[PDB]
């Protein structure tokens, strides 16, 4: 793996204390798209000290960590692996979560009680 | 001051030190009534046991071995 | 990055009971807590003082 | 002031940057769409 | 030119704090906190225009 | 009105000028920041300064609860909020409110209550 | 500059034809407070202060001690 | 077993018998909807995935038309396009106009897929107009503006199915059906928050986070929930030094898709009485105070006191990180004294049961193992309150299957049917031997769930005698392939400490301590800790536990640090980081690395890497994270604690008690905020919440 | 653009290493002989040989690097440096990025165990 952080022009800064996380991003609970969570996210974990405070003045959200908005996008995780240790980076990769496959009849709804109903259906 | 020690689940490079544990916990328990046992287990570890004496001074010994008598053995030599 | 030089630590109280927590990372966009008054700093020293201790 | 001459420091911003492509469509907004490749120039279907 | 936040016919601040007009600002001067008052209206608590950082688009 | 200046210091503004506006002296969120709040934060640049050329625009809150509540005979109160003397499309979108339990419904863009009678 | 009337101020740009005493009762607006006119006070003492509208987002813990 | 078909192309297999929606979602193709989803019953409502399908003359419901051989499914058919055009349009009538004021904004449904399957304007211009719907008050939690409901029945279908609050409902024909409580009854349950993710317009939505912010501006970041049994995943948005919501990822193990209101609303108390910095007790009045004078004042005051060993006790709470008890742990055994205890009553003593062998401790069937459950009981405890997503899994499976159910304990309200066995020991061992001998004997995957509110009963013991006994005695609980004893445990912290071995000896028990340690550790009593003792507490806001000390440390909280975190299944799993801990707030492990310095002890290490280091020295099950193993050695731990407390503890005739007194305000957050204060009194026993 | 500029070099890519290590003693030597008129052309405080060991600090900050494809990049990269600096187009400003160690002393209480690192969080 060649090494190509001293080449550049990133400091040294960044490669020795940042750790950085691959993710694909998640479905959201709120709407029924997938559409953002094919691409492999790369993002840096926050500093505690230079993350974000509010200003004297008239409270925006001063900042002093640079890399808090920047965000990638890469095709494949081992695109994503490969990059990150290309760069000489510290990373943590997390695996996705997909939904376990259930077979659903809509006549599931009204099969026959031989004992107690125990549930009474709305539609 | 309390022992501990660590298998990999399935039979590579543990079992002797897996029948160990099934045959010797009740008896090193009443061996050292005073000192905890703590036993862990993970697919990819290599069988170590660490021991821990008062204040705070533990150390460790790899258990590449074949035989019960070997790591009673082992962990004979590490108690004291 | 930037850091605090003149301050020992982050969190400062003053003696006449004011809590003072010190922001972010050092530099121009972050503030340190203190409130001081600097008279003469037209003057020759006071330039140079309050330039140090804005920064 | 005390070097007279401007310094080069480590960056920090008063307000920090708020990029809002988090928060892009979760569906995928545009088709496949059509061809223009003619009829010239794609391989055959055999019989 | 300058900015301004009108008002409604009788008195009512008319930012209703939809976000939009941060949303679009090519140039991110546009700051606003928001949160429901006592009436249980939707208003801004805070909103801003750096006009330094403003294009007038 | 004397407010202590995180030292034992008490700093002297007038009355005038501790109310949120010259409408309503108490604040209309939970995150409002009285009067009080700001002045006690930052008076190191109140300093030398006027208080009487600072804005003082007229909270709304009150100036829409001295408004009366229209009435309506039918199920569903419509509003858009409009002007008629303009030439355009201003005022807010325009929605339907349901006036049916006891009390006054406010339009959620502009606040006038409506009643069903 | 400054110190023109708003409603004139676009007259004397050539934006209205009608001076805004010419304008008749239906194009002016409705209020419900006094009008007062500030022109700009730059330089002037009565220069605008920015401040913060809200509150320290995050509270701290007012100290409550109990003898046990 | 499976068959295969063809849409718009493409050739996909899929098993007998599945929806034609589950056929379009495994061959890749996007279908839009509104009244589907997956973990919910099927309804036919919404009208919009309509499909073109061969031998059929109209174009057919894809969510509730099963999957046949020979299948050729067209979705790009110019009928099809104007189908979802028309139903588009026929949604959109009577929806109003409240894009600029509704809370989903970027994060609509009906919004997002009327750009890109329905029509470009609209006709719908009456002067009568659309109809407008009454607002329902249903409860504090849910704020509710129904005008923009498209009666998906979607809440009522959960509600009914999953919550077992069947309080929900649709009254009425035509436009003047309603969705809500017909008498305006307020609506409880364990999980009522999870409704307002679930309706997809914006006509159920959040009360504390109501007008506060909006979905482009949020920063989104993956953690863990502490303040729960399962450990669910979590979804924090934050603005960046405050944080606004939580709203769950799904995983299919932990919580399915479904999370605690506990867990959701209490980001208010995360930012409402915090710990900002560190105070020092003058007598009679806190001071707030330096670093070096609150670290200095602990470093002196146990050169004062100097307790030798035995008395330096340390207890951790509720929520704490793995690496905060790793450093803890350390220190206080390089110090020479493990006086090292748990915060529950009877946490003075090993907790009748083995640090030994995991499996003691654990819920050892998976969570996902619930699923396949025959005839399962619990003793000493409330699934409903404690792990609410348990409740969920136990209802769901019972609903599905035939599944046998009861209770030793207090009379529980479950959703679900429970039988009565009784309030005794007695009444158990007399149940066990009576009729579930047989039928845990009978049954191919039974098992027993524990509660860890029997743990600290000082009676323990003889609960675990006779569960022992009866799980080695009777060979289908425990055989080879899967394991049927289980346990749940309270906080998220238990399990971790019990991982690490944080527990005292029976020597440690004897002593009373001079110098205490509280990290967390809020349910302390007052006679708990003696009053010559010199207490300090390190936690993230102030609490009953936070007023009983000398002096006070602040920490970051669960959002403002990563963090190992171990559940009662036993996976170990990372919080990320969303923001910093504010004002002068530091980490639970750097804050005890840096006391240990004014101490004597030097830890040996010094950095994050380094914690992970000695957290994989302590157990490499922590460092392998989400991943659950087996266990071969389950034989011999239910013997191992089975030899403990036999004949040790006599089993007193004290009845059995419920473990937590309210749902809402149970641990350091919960209890401060305001959401939760207001939610106690509104979800007590009133008028609005009998069913009557 | 013809005619190139004075200190100019067409870039070329060594396929050897050593004829490369050739071309970064030729380049040491340009830099060294630089040094007086660096001196008087940016106006410093201080005297030749703290440029002299500044050129042969940030040459042995490079010395154990093995590809040679990230050491011809390097190359390039010194010697747009050395144009820069001899052809008087970097200004004093941004020549003295080089010393930010030798200007001033930035101030008391620097971090360096521990405990100094924590009371101000690292700052
Ligand atoms: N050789 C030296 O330089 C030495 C200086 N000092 C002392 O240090 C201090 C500052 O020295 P330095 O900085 O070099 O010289 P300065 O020029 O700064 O001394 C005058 C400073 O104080 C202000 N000043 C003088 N009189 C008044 C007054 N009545 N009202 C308000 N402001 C006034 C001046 O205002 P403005 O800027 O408008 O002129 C100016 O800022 C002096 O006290 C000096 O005695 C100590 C030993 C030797
Ligand atoms: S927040 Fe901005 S865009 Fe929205 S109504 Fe107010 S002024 Fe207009
Ligand atoms: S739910 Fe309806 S009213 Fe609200 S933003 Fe979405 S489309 Fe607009
Ligand atoms: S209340 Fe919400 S989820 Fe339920 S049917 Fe109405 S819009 Fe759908
Ligand atoms: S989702 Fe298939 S019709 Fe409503
Ligand atoms: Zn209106």
């Amino acid at each position: 793996v060649p090494a190509h952080e001293i080449v550049s022009g990133a400091p040294a800064e960044l490669s020795r204390n940042r750790v950085v996380r691959i993710y694909q991003q998640a479905k959201p609970a709120t709407q029924s798209g997938e559409y953002g969570t094919f691409a492999w996210r790369l993002d840096w974990d926050i500093v505690d000290v230079a993350n974000r405070w509010e200003n004297d003045l008239i409270g925006w959200q001063s900042s002093g960590d640079y890399m808090q908005a920047t965000q990638m996008k890469f095709t494949s995780k081992e695109s994503a692996i490969k990059f990150a240790n290309k760069q000489g980076w510290d990373f943590y990769i997390q695996e996705p979560h997909h939904r376990k496959f259930r077979v659903k009849q809509y006549a599931n709804n009204f099969v026959h009680s031989y004992g107690k109903l125990k549930h009474i259906r709305t539609k | 001051r309390e022992i501990r020690f660590h298998l990999c689940q399935n039979g590579s490079s543990s079992a002797p030190l897996r029948q160990f544990v099934k045959n010797q916990i009740g008896a090193f328990q009443k061996a050292n009534p005073s000192t905890k046992v703590l036993v862990r287990e993970a697919n990819g570890v290599k069988p170590i046991v660490f021991a821990r004496f008062d204040h705070g001074h533990e150390s460790k010994i790899g258990l590449d071995v074949s035989s019960e008598k070997e790591v009673a053995e082992r962990v004979k030599s590490l108690i004291e | 990055m930037n850091s605090f030089e003149n301050l020992a630590q982050d969190v400062n109280i003053t003696r006449s009971g004011k809590t003072l927590i010190a922001k972010g990372t050092g530099g121009r966009s972050s503030r340190t807590g203190y409130t001081a008054t600097v008279f003469g700093a037209n003057g020759f020293l006071g330039s140079y003082l309050t330039a140090k201790l804005a920064k | 002031e005390e070097k007279r001459r401007v310094v080069y420091e480590p960056l920090e911003l008063t307000q920090a940057f708020r990029n809002f492509s988090a928060g892009s469509t979760a569906w995928e907004p545009v088709g496949p769409g059509r061809d223009d490749r003619p009829d010239s120039f794609k391989l055959p279907t055999p019989k | 030119g300058e900015h301004a936040l009108r008002r409604y016919p009788s008195g009512e601040e008319r930012c209703i704090a939809c976000k939009l007009c941060e949303a679009i600002c090519p140039a991110l001067a546009i700051t606003i906190d928001a949160e429901e008052r006592i009436d249980g209206s939707r208003r801004t608590t805070k909103y801003d225009i750096d006009m330094t950082k403003c294009i007038y688009c | 009105k004397s407010i202590i200046s995180y030292n034992g210091n008490t700093i002297e503004i007038p009355e005038e000028y501790t109310k949120q506006a010259p409408n309503r002296d108490s604040t209309w969120a939970p995150a409002q920041a009285s009067k009080t709040e700001i002045y006690k934060n930052n008076m190191v640049r109140f300093e030398q300064k006027d208080l009487s050329k600072q804005p003082m625009p007229y909270a709304g809150i009150e100036l829409i609860a001295q408004q009366p509540v229209r009435f309506v005979h039918g199920n569903t109160a419509v509003c858009d909020g409009a002007n008629h003397n303009g030439p355009g499309a201003q005022g807010h979108p325009k929605i339907f409110i349901n006036v049916d339990a006891p009390g006054s419904h406010a339009c959620q863009y502009c606040g006038t209550r409506y009643e069903k009678e | 500059m400054s110190q023109v009337e708003p409603g004139w101020h676009f007259w004397l740009g050539y934006g209205v034809d009608t001076a805004p005493c010419n304008t008749p009762k239906e194009k002016l607006p409705i209020r419900a407070y006094p009008y007062k006119f500030q022109p700009n006070y730059t330089g002037t003492p009565g220069a605008f202060v920015t401040y913060n509208t809200l509150k320290p987002k995050i509270s701290a813990w007012e100290p409550v001690t109990k003898q046990r | 077993a499976e068959i295969e078909l063809t849409i718009d192309g493409h050739k996909v297999s899929i098993e007998a018998g599945s929806a034609l929606i589950q056929a379009c979602e495994k061959a890749g193709v996007t279908v839009p909807r509104y009244c589907y989803h997956d973990k919910l019953a099927i309804a036919g409502n919404c009208r919009m995935c309509l499909v073109d399908v061969e031998r059929a003359p109209k174009p057919v419901a894809s969510c509730a038309y099963p999957v046949a051989p020979g299948m050729v499914v067209r979705t790009d058919t110019e009928r099809v396009k104007q189908a979802r055009e028309n139903v588009m349009e026929m949604m959109l009538q009577n929806h109003p106009l409240d894009c600029p004021v509704c809370d989903q904004g970027g994060e609509c449904d009906l919004q997002d897929q009327s750009m890109r399957y329905g029509r470009d304007r609209g006709r719908f211009t009456e002067i009568t107009g659309k109809r407008s719907t009454e607002d329902k008050n249903i409860g504090p939690l849910v704020k509710t503006s129904m005008n923009r409901c498209i009666h998906c029945t979607r809440c009522v279908r959960f509600a009914n199915d999953i919550a077992g609050a069947p309080e929900l409902g649709s009254s009425g024909r035509g436009n003047d059906m309603q969705i809500g409580t017909y008498l305006e009854k307020n609506l409880n349950t364990e999980l009522s928050g999870n409704v307002i993710d679930l309706c997809p317009v914006g006509a159920l939505t959040n009360k504390p986070y109501a007008f506060r912010a909006r979905p482009w501006e949020l920063k989104k970041t993956e953690s863990i929930d502490v303040m729960d049994a399962v450990g669910s995943n979590i979804r924090i948005d934050s603005k960046g030094v405050e944080v606004m919501r939580v709203i769950p990822r799904v995983h299919e193990d932990v919580n399915e898709e479904w999370i605690n209101d506990k867990s959701r609303f209490a980001c208010d108390g995360l930012k409402t009485q915090r710990l900002t910095t560190p105070l020092i007790r003058v007598g009679d009045k806190f001071v707030n105070a330096t670093w070096d004078d609150a670290l200095s004042t602990i470093a002196k005051a146990y050169q004062q006191k100097a307790p030798k060993g035995d008395e330096f006790k340390a207890v951790a709470g509720a929520l704490v990180e793995v690496e905060s008890m790793v450093a803890l742990k350390d220190m206080t055994n390089a110090l020479g004294s493990e006086n090292t205890t748990t915060d529950t009553p009877n946490g003075n003593s090993a907790p009748a049961h083995g640090i030994t062998f995991r499996s003691n401790y654990l819920f050892n069937s998976s969570i996902a193992g619930i699923e396949d459950a025959d005839a399962i009981l619990l003793v000493g405890t409330n699934p409903r309150r404690e792990a609410a997503v348990m409740n969920a899994r136990i209802r769901k499976a019972w609903l599905r299957q035939e599944l046998e159910i009861a209770s030793v304990g207090p009379t529980l309200d479950a959703t679900f049917d429970v039988a009565e066995l009784g309030n005794t020991h007695a009444d158990l061992e007399k149940a066990l031997s009576g009729e579930f001998g047989e039928v845990l004997k009978n049954a191919k995957n039974p098992l027993i769930i524990v509660g860890s509110g029997i743990t600290d009963r000082e009676d323990a013991g003889a609960f675990f005698n006779t569960i022992g006994k009866f799980v080695e005695s009777t060979p289908s609980v425990l055989n080879e392939n899967w394991n049927g004893y289980n346990v749940l445990q309270r906080s998220a912290s238990r399990a971790g400490a019990y991982d690490i071995g944080f527990t005292p000896s029976d020597e440690a028990s004897k002593t009373t301590p001079k110098m205490v340690w509280l990290l967390g550790a809020d349910e302390v009593a007052a006679s708990d800790i003696p009053a010559d003792a010199f207490v300090v507490y390190q936690g993230h806001n102030g609490d009953v536990g936070a007023q009983f000390a000398d002096v006070v440390l602040p920490g970051a909280a669960y959002t403002e640090k990563a963090g190992t975190y171990v559940n009662t299944e036993g996976r170990s799993q990372i919080s990320r980081a969303a923001t910093g801990p504010p004002g002068g707030a530091r980490e639970d492990w750097k804050i005890l690395r840096a006391v240990s310095e004014y101490l004597g002890v030097a830890l040996p290490y010094e950095d994050a890497y380094e914690v992970r280091d000695r957290l994989a020295e302590i157990s490499p099950s922590l460092v392998r994270y989400d991943l659950v193993e087996p266990t071969v050695f389950g034989d011999v731990a239910v013997q191992h604690s089975l030899v403990g407390p036999n004949g040790s503890v006599t089993p007193s005739s004290a009845p059995l008690t419920e473990t937590i007194e309210n749902f809402y305000m149970t641990d350091s957050i919960s209890r401060s905020s305001p959401t939760m204060a207001k939610s106690s009194i509104a979800f007590n026993k009133d008028n609005k919440k009998n069913q009557a | 653009a013809i005619i190139a500029t004075a200190f100019a070099e067409t870039v070329k890519f060594s396929g050897s290493k050593q004829e490369l290590q050739k071309r970064t003693l030729a380049l040491y030597r340009q830099f060294l002989r630089g040094a007086p008129t660096f001196a008087d052309l940016y106006e410093v405080q201080f005297s030749i040989p703290t440029i002299r060991t500044k050129i042969r600090q940030e040459f042995e900050r490079h010395r154990f690097v093995d590809d040679l494809s990230i050491q011809n990049v390097l190359y390039a990269k010194g010697h747009m440096e050395y144009q820069e600096c001899i052809n008087a187009w970097k200004q004093q400003a941004q020549f003295l990025k080089y010393f930010p160690e030798e200007d001033d002393i930035q101030g008391r209480h620097q971090p360096s165990n521990f405990v100094d690192k924590f009371l101000k969080n690292r700052a």
